[PDB]
DNA sequence: CTAGTTGATCTCATATCAGGAGAAGGAGCAGAGCG
DNA sequence: CGCTCTGCTCCTTCTCCCATCCTCTCGATATGAGATCAACTAG
């Protein structure tokens, strides 16, 4: 499940780049990996990369 | 009729037609469709390849070789050359059904109808790689027997969709055509010869350890000699793997038994105006690209920014001071030299632009002169495209065809030009390529000549410095492996710099085995 | 009906030490109990 | 008498917790081309 943006708010600074919260970057990572990890599927490749 | 091996026979009359080199090429093919293997026609843009499909096909039904003789086939090409092969087809085999898959198409009903008619009826399915992408679903369910794919190096790309799309017939007999199936790099070559014999070259990580880094690593200009000698085994290696599969005769050994007329391939070096070569200073002196240097911000910023300015100072838009005006810019500058001294010679003129915005422009201008021209960019509508090709290769009133080299390149017939200019240059060299051969073709009954503009010391010329040392890492693998290093520049990130001038016995065997373990 | 124009949207491509306390597991021994 | 069945203490791991509330300062923290589709926008 992903928290709405209620539960991570990303505010706007004094610097007009937005700043978002801790959860947010876990989940691009999260979302990062799992998409490597399924290319690594639709088309075959090595069992040690994906383990 | 020509009598093949086995059982393929080729009628008379159509293969007559044939050249030499094309029929060596139908040869080559039903070695392949008797191997169950796939291949790459890779004879360069303008030899025919349409044609060397078209009769290896025509033999292949008319030789009643599941399947008896030709099964359904699906032929995958850029949009702009689906009725081009629909008529190719028309005119050398009229007997097969040749039904076209796309929203121009000819159908009037649901298309997952007409891939079904196609499929029982054993026709030829013309569909687009947008198609194939989008209804993977339905085109893979219906146990086609060839899957020619015109222009196939746009599967180069190993993740894209199109790739793992086309990538799912079943079927052994699938082909590429492409006169540069080569473009950036080895994975390319790899994803081609993924699709058509999945096995050769390995998995992709294999095939980057083995050949990828020693040959490419190979051709920098720091490279030690011993390295050298590595990248060379490796490319030697390759080129025997990849031999029997790979297809690509040129237009040196074609030439003389073609009748071809003259080329030239001559490099203006344009100069940056005071008004362009100030705004490009400003530019590079600026922050932004002060931050991409320090690998704060993506460099397309500052690239794509660099080559806008080189094109025309299109950032700010300075009667007769419009938006695009010609004198602002030295490359349009030379480009009004050489359509006055052009159309005074009564001459047609083939102009090529990276840049949509560009070809606006230029067409600008060319409404400006009292130049009559033609344009055909990815906005026209498809169905238009193989219409104004024709007009332009029938009436010689129209003088200049402006193009993009995405649309304009990759498969027409434009033999009724006569001159051809590539306004700006692309990183990738295999579009600049088939943008300049779309004049010197079968057909082409005048001498033609490329000019390819650059600006000197700008970004345009370190483009033309990468794709360089591109077609030379190329070239070590299609024609041989004996290719000088690329010496000119280390190809860095300081291209933002303005720098403006002014049964064997065991013995032949175990000879190779010596030789190559020396090399 | 029926083609041509207009916006949105997606893809793709261009480089270079001065805690502590308790509960849960596993370990080894000790014996009981029965074939 | 071999073999199993607990079971007994004991050492190891591990996980948890460690007053309330309030004030202040200070440092760190891309862009376009092509394709698709859908709404027109009219013929
Ligand atoms: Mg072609």
């Amino acid at each position: 499940p992903v928290p709405p943006l209620s539960v991570r708010p990303a505010v706007v600074m004094q610097g007009s780049a937005r700043n978002q919260d801790d959860l947010t970057h876990k989940l691009a990572d999260i979302v990062k990996i799992n998409n490597q990890l399924r290319r690594n599927e639709q088309n075959g490749a090595a069992a040690h990369v994906i383990a | 009729d020509a009598e093949f091996d086995e059982g393929f026979k080729v009628p008379g009359f159509l293969f007559k037609k044939l050249f030499k080199y094309q029929q060596t090429g139908v040869r080559w093919l039903w070695e392949l469709h008797c191997q169950q293997a796939g291949g790459i026609l890779g004879d360069e843009m303008g030899l025919g390849k349409t044609i060397q499909i078209i009769a290896f096909l025509a033999g292949l039904s008319y030789s009643k070789i599941r399947f008896e003789g030709l099964g359904p086939t699906v032929i995958v090409c850029p949009t702009t050359v689906m009725h081009q092969w629909v008529k190719e087809f028309h005119t050398w085999w009229p007997p097969f059904r040749v039904a076209i898959l796309h929203e121009t198409g000819s159908y009037t009903h649901k298309k997952e109808k007409l891939i079904r008619d196609v499929a029982h009826c054993h026709g030829i399915l013309i569909t687009s790689y947008s198609y194939i992408r989008l209804m993977q679903d339905d085109i893979s369910r219906y146990d086609w027997h060839y899957v020619i794919l015109d222009e196939g190096h746009k599967i180069r790309n190993p993740n894209a969709a199109v790739t793992l799309a086309c990538k799912q017939f079943r079927t052994p007999h699938r082909i590429i055509l492409s006169g540069s199936p080569m473009q950036n790099n080895l994975r390319e070559l790899w994803s081609l010869f993924d699709f058509i014999f999945p096995g050769k070259l390995g998995t992709l990580p294999v095939f980057m350890e083995q050949f990828s880094v020693p040959i490419t690593m190979g051709g920098y200009s720091n490279a030690s000699p011993v390295q050298v000698k590595t990248a060379y085994k490796c490319a030697c290696v390759l080129r025997d793997t990849i031999n029997p599969y790979l297809l690509r005769r040129m237009k040196s050994d074609v030439k003389m038994s073609l009748s071809l007329p003259d080329k030239n391939e001559q490099v203006l070096f344009c100069r940056l105006t005071d008004e362009q070569h100030k705004v490009y200073q400003n530019f590079v002196d600026s922050k932004e690209v002060y931050r991409i240097l320090n690998g704060e911000m993506q460099i397309f910023s500052g690239l794509i920014a660099l080559r806008k300015i080189c094109n025309h100072p299109d950032l700010f838009s300075g009667e007769e001071d419009q938006f695009g005006y010609w004198k602002r810019s030295g490359k349009m500058i030379v480009v009004e030299s050489l359509l006055k001294i052009w159309h005074k010679q009564g001459q047609r003129v083939l102009l090529f632009s990276q840049s949509r915005q560009m070809l606006d422009i230029l067409e600008v201008f060319l409404r400006a002169q009292k130049y009559t021209y033609l344009k055909m960019d990815g906005t026209t509508t498809i169905a238009s495209r193989q219409p104004l090709i024709t007009r332009y290769n029938e009436d010689t009133s129209i003088f200049v065809f402006l193009l993009t080299t995405r649309v304009g390149g990759l498969g027409v017939n434009l033999t009724g030009a006569n001159r051809v200019v590539i306004y700006d240059p692309d990183w990738n060299p295999s579009t600049d390529t088939q943008a300049r051969e779309r004049a010197w073709r079968i057909g082409q009954k005048k001498q033609v000549t490329v000019y390819r503009l650059l600006t000197a010391g700008t970004i345009e010329e370190k483009i033309y410095h990468r794709q360089i040392f591109k077609q030379f890492l190329t070239n070590r693998v299609l024609k041989d492996p004996k290719q000088r290093r690329f010496f000119k520049s280390n190809d860095l990130y300081e291209l933002f710099t303005l720098t403006s001038p002014d049964p064997l016995a065991s013995s032949s065997l175990l000879a190779k085995m010596r030789a190559r373990n020396h090399l």
